[PDB]
């Protein structure tokens, strides 16, 4: 529940403001189904994208999920942000990434 | 504010009605929203994520959702 938790708070404080190895392991989450992928350091933004549109056949976009870290990764540095989020955490093991279609 | 409680019913149904991933997943993508992203951006988000057993998490999101974008989204319900 300490997820949930972490989840339910965000979403409010989300609301409220209505108007005022050392591989890098990824969880890819796409309808359901869970995928685990590794990458070696240095991890490459492009590369990611590029193991997305081979494993799963089609463009897809990477929703980083962490609460209100969350963040549509759309660069290396959006990456390498999530990279440093997990390599300091105690509990994180793996990058979850959600997979949306952009249409 | 007088509408702290429907924050709080709505904190409340999504508390008793999604499952735990389902709540994490659907933070992630509020915070997006939150964070600058477009309303037709977000509704194409949930639409691929909560089909029609999800309506309620839909239709209690609406008063929270800023007029200009509002429009938008009240048609994008089915």
């Amino acid at each position: 529940s300490m997820d949930e938790q972490e989840a339910l708070n965000s979403i409010m404080n989300d609301l409220v403001a209505l108007q005022m190895q050392s591989d890098v392991r990824i969880k890819f989450e796409h309808n359901g189904e869970r995928r685990i992928i590794a990458f070696s350091r240095p991890v490459k933004y492009e590369d990611v994208e590029h193991k997305v549109t081979t494993v799963f056949g089609q463009p897809l976009d990477l929703h980083y999920m962490n609460n209100e870290l969350s963040i549509l990764l759309k660069n290396q540095d959006d990456l390498d942000k999530a990279i440093d989020i997990l390599d300091r955490s105690s509990s994180m093991k793996s990058l979850r990434i959600l997979l949306l279609s952009q249409d | 504010a007088s509408a702290t409680e429907l924050l709080q019913d709505y904190m409340l149904t999504l508390r008793t009605k999604l499952s735990s991933q389902e709540i994490q997943q659907f933070a992630a993508l509020l915070h997006e929203y939150r964070n600058g992203a477009s309303i037709h951006e977000f509704c194409i988000n949930l639409r691929q994520l909560y089909g029609d057993s999800r309506k309620f998490l839909l239709l209690g999101l609406r008063p929270f959702i800023p007029e200009k974008d509002s429009q938008h989204f009240e048609n994008f319900l089915e």
